[PDB]
RNA sequence: CGCCGCUAGAGGUGAAAUUCUUGGACCGGCGCAAGACGGACCAGAGCGAAAGCAUUUGCCAAGAAUGUUUUCAUUAAUCAAGAACGAAAGUCGGAGGUUCGAAGACGAUCAGAUACCGUCGUAGUUCCGACCAUAAACGAUGCCGACCGGCGAUGCGGCGGCGUUAUUCCCAUGACCCGCCGGGCAGCUUCCGGGAAACCAAAGUCUUUGGGUUCCGGGGGGAGUAUGGUUGCAAAGCUGAAAC
């Protein structure tokens, strides 16, 4: 897996994480 | 050109200090009658009626008339007072050259 | 219109000579004069929407 | 090894302006005898203003980057 | 002091109408209450009248403008343009 | 490590240089990066020539050419058989006669 | 027809447009000026399979049969315009214009000159194959 | 049906002065009902170079020509346009000199008005070792300004019967390489082409003056 | 798109098919409209602090180098905080929309393709306004300063050379040729010296280690992640750890 991909899987699950948050404040 | 008005402003700077004005209209028509003026300078956006009042005194009594093109506030930036104006007499060039490069 | 030079951007224009102003009057609007013909005086223009 | 103590005249007039050990420019005062009344006018060699003679009010140097060039069969020498 | 860091003029509407539609106000309505540079008298006291009227308190002459502006680009590019083309063969 | 001093190209006072699409594979490349050939060719083939030199109207005096530049990328220039590799100290060289 | 002039040494002149793609050829005769098309036939019109209407085959049998129309129609030379698909695509032309100036030389059909009015662009609007374009 | 049957045969002439007068010939449908034979023969074009209408001058250096009008079975044409070849153009460019071209519109004494345009080349002058041959760009706004300045004496007072005669032996590009002497060597000079915008009436009587 | 002639195919591929086609496509001929783009000339050439910049023309200010027996007389270098620019993509308004084309649609290839191939086509690609401040933003080489081999070039100034050549007839700048000076982009060679080597006139002048100065790294992973603060409309950027 490229270094590329993996940030792009990272930001994506830090993406779905900071929904959460803001899902539950 | 822009040498002109390069001319035009190094030659103001000089007058600034060295030789002897006075501005604004209503004494400026004091200077023309006295014939104590020798050259009037009107700013561009000066209104129509005073332009062509000021050039027919000029042309009456055997004085220089230049335009200087520009809005009456960088006249003030030329004669370099911060208040605006619209009409310079030069009634004593003391070191310049300003009425000895165009008439 | 048969004066001005195609590419002349007007506004407030008579359709039938004769009738004071009908087209392109609304606030911020223009039509642009295109294509002259000498003979058979007629004349395109681009009006507002884009009607020719 | 080379002799920088004495070095070849004909470096020493090669090398530039401040290269050297003295440093001395490569300008120099030349004297133009005017072609119209009589006057010679000294004048310096890399001038950068026009030079009207004072008299016979002709152009003598036309001001040009690097040295001037003259006007018409103007002499001059040099002098130090 | 200053009073409001983000907001500006548009402070006097408060919590309401929205943050995008106070942000596309803010700029058109510091350009609708500024003044404006007369071209004419030289001062400084242009003011917005009704809509399109502008008015310079020194010498009453009064010019239709923008809407918003004194001019809009797009007028100035078609008084560039109408010049040119003016000149441009004498017709 | 460098495999080339120049890195390949012949950019080096530029920032950038503009792309150029190649002919066969459609990329675009910078344009001294690329392959880049000229074709000076008759039009017709040599062989064939003397067919039309045959039946030509005129006394053969119409000799037309077809100029390209041609413009190669290296991922297929090398498919294509024109930049065939080197050695070391044969990477060096320069115009082949 | 009796068709243009008799007194044979002068020859009528027509403008063949020969039209070489990668995956076509066109042979077509006109006259001087261009709106009359003459006789005009494909590679594709000759060969039946799809894959052959490049080759070199199809411009023999195009050229011998537009050649047999052109001395129907009593046209003898022929002046010769050739050109590719020169946009943005490949300026060279196809493999089939070797084979029309030869099989058109060969059966009578006299030659005038011969230019390559290829359509080439001065700067080219956007190429078909994308970034990084055609992948194997 | 077999409609080269019916299409009908005229001839080309061509206009004056080029040493003869015979293009081609043409072919058309028929004059029939609501089409007249006359309608397509005021459209049609022709794109022909020399050595057989000037009589081996240069074999480069096309000519278009627009068919006026028709004149008992001979179709006449006045002068359209004037292009070179792709393979005379593209020849000469060379990878080591510096192409410079100029374009301006000039108007003749009568009614027309008229585009043209100029390339030009540097020369590798005899004795020569630097390999590049390049000018300083200030040389190149200097002879645009001249190679726009010549041609509007060789156009704008003159008609389209001398200036035709003009571009026979390329009178222009003769002036312009004798004139570019002081300024640098050109080489190659030639106008490249010159083409109509705007023509000004049909003018039959303009036609059989341009005869005789 | 408008007409004009001809005529059954035209695209498109590893081979075909989706698609357009007697309601006349493709093809030729003329003309009009729209938007994007400036090939060839273009190079180990220039300029810009970089990101970048290629049709002509004018206007507007700006800058390097060179020449200088010009002026001022230490005003200098590097810089935490702070600040201006900053490609592509992305976001928000307004205008239009040629080509290309994420997404999406099909047709084929394959065991499967949602992938490469082909046909259509969305946003964007364009311009004008604002934001975001990131890249293999690369010479993977901080900046200033000095010293240490040569050689032929090339670009820009300056200087020297009854060599040649164009004006009209001196005269100058024009165009080559010969050579020198300044600094710029570079290259060949070498046992200058270095380094782990590839290689470098700097990556040298280092165990004989010290010219001035900013930013930085301390085995790999966890990870530029969590978690706080801060900027941003959002995408996210900046700062940034530990358990194991
Ligand atoms: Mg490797
Ligand atoms: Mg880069
Ligand atoms: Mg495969
Ligand atoms: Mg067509
Ligand atoms: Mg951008
Ligand atoms: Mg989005
Ligand atoms: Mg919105
Ligand atoms: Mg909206
Ligand atoms: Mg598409
Ligand atoms: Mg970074
Ligand atoms: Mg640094
Ligand atoms: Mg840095
Ligand atoms: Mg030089
Ligand atoms: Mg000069
Ligand atoms: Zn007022
Ligand atoms: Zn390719």
């Amino acid at each position: 897996m490229r270094a590329k991909w993996r940030k792009k899987r990272m930001r994506r699950l830090k993406r779905k994480r900071r929904k959460m948050r803001q899902r539950s404040k | 050109t822009k040498k002109s008005l390069e001319s035009i402003n190094s030659r103001l700077q000089l007058v600034m200090k060295s030789g002897k004005y006075v501005l604004g209209y209503k004494q400026t028509l004091k200077m023309i009658r006295q014939g104590k003026a020798k050259l009037v300078i009107l700013a561009n956006n000066c209104p129509a009626l005073r332009k062509s009042e000021i050039e027919y005194y000029a042309m009456l009594a055997k004085t220089g008339v230049h335009h200087y093109s520009g809005n009456n506030i960088e006249l003030g930036t030329a004669c370099g007072k911060y208040y605006r104006v619209c009409t310079l007499a030069i009634i004593d060039p003391g070191d310049s050259d300003i009425i000895r490069s165009m008439p | 219109v048969g004066t001005m030079p195609e590419g002349t951007i007007v506004c407030c224009l008579e359709e039938k000579p004769g009738d004071r102003g009908k087209l392109a009057r609304a606030s911020g609007n223009y039509a642009t004069v295109i294509s002259h013909n000498p003979e058979t005086k007629k004349t395109r223009v681009k009006l507002p929407s884009g009607s020719k | 090894a080379k002799d920088l103590l004495h070095p070849s005249p004909e470096e020493e007039k090669r090398k530039h302006k401040k290269k050297r050990l003295v440093q001395s420019p490569n300008s120099y005062f030349m004297d133009v005898k005017c072609p119209g009344c009589y006057k010679i006018t000294t004048v310096f060699s890399h001038a950068q203003t026009v030079v009207l003679c004072v008299g016979c009010s002709t152009v003598l140097c036309q001001p040009t980057g690097g040295k001037a060039r003259l006007t018409e069969g103007c002499s001059f020498r040099r002098k130090q | 002091a200053k009073r409001t860091k983000k907001v500006g003029i548009v402070g006097k509407y408060g919590t309401r109408y929205g943050a995008s539609l106070r942000k596309m106000v803010k700029k058109i309505e510091i350009s609708q209450h500024a003044k404006y540079t007369c071209s004419f008298c030289g001062k400084t006291k242009m003011k917005r009248r009704a809509v399109g009227i502008w008015h310079c308190g020194s010498c009453m002459k009064t010019v239709a403008g923008g809407a918003w502006t004194y001019n809009t680009t797009s007028a100035v590019t078609v008084k560039s343009a109408i010049r040119r083309l003016k000149e441009l063969k004498d017709q | 490590t460098k495999k080339r001093r120049n890195n390949g190209r012949a950019k080096k006072g530029r920032g950038h240089v503009q792309p150029i699409r190649c002919t066969n594979c459609a990329r675009c490349v910078p344009k001294d990066k690329a392959i880049k050939k000229f074709v000076i060719r008759n039009i017709v083939e040599a062989a064939a020539v003397r067919d039309i030199s045959e039946a030509s109207v005129f006394d053969a005096y119409v000799l037309p050419k077809l100029y390209v530049k041609l413009h190669y990328c290296v991922s297929c220039a090398i498919h294509s058989k024109v930049v065939r590799n080197r050695s070391r100290e044969a990477r060096k060289d320069r115009t082949p006669p | 027809s009796l068709g243009p002039q008799v007194a044979e040494g002068e020859n009528v002149f027509g403008v063949c447009h020969i039209f070489a793609s990668f995956n076509d050829t066109f042979v077509h005769v006109t006259d001087l000026s261009g709106k009359e098309t003459i006789c005009r036939v494909t590679g594709g019109m000759k060969v039946k399979a799809d894959r052959d209407e490049s080759s070199p085959y199809a411009a023999m049998l195009a050229a011998q049969d537009v050649a047999q129309r052109c001395k129907e129609l009593g046209i003898t030379a022929l002046h010769i315009k050739l050109r590719a698909t020169g946009g943005n695509r490949t300026k060279t032309p196809g493999p089939g214009a070797q084979s029309a100036l030869r099989a058109l030389a060969r059966s009578g059909m006299k030659i005038g000159r011969i230019e390559d009015v290829t359509p080439i662009p001065s700067d080219s609007t956007r190429r078909k194959g994308g970034r990084r374009g055609r992948r194997l | 049906v077999d409609p080269f049957s019916k299409k009908d045969w005229y001839d080309v002439k061509a206009p004056a002065m080029f040493n003869i007068r015979n293009i081609g010939k043409t072919l058309v449908t028929r004059t029939q009902g609501t089409k007249i034979a006359s309608d397509g023969l005021k459209g049609r074009v022709f794109e022909v170079s020399l050595a057989d209408l000037q009589n081996d001058e240069v074999a480069f250096r096309k000519f278009k020509l627009i068919t006026e009008d028709v004149q008992g079975k001979n179709c006449l044409t006045n002068f359209h346009g004037m292009d070179l070849t792709r393979d005379k153009m593209c020849s000469m460019v060379k990878k080591w000199q510096t192409m410079i071209e100029a374009h301006v519109d000039v108007k003749t004494t009568d009614g027309y008005l008229l585009r043209l345009f100029c390339v030009g080349f540097t020369k590798k002058r005899n004795n020569q070792i630097r390999k590049t041959s390049y000018a300083q760009h200030q040389q190149v706004r200097q002879i645009r300004k001249k190679m726009m300045e010549i041609m509007t004496r060789e156009v704008q007072t003159n008609d389209l019967k001398e200036v035709v005669n003009k571009l026979i032996p390329d009178s222009i590009g003769k002036d312009i390489e004798k004139a570019c002497q002081s300024i640098y060597p050109l080489h190659d000079v030639f106008v490249r082409k010159v083409k109509m915008l705007k023509k000004p009436k049909f003018e039959l009587g303009k036609l059989m003056e341009l005869h005789g």
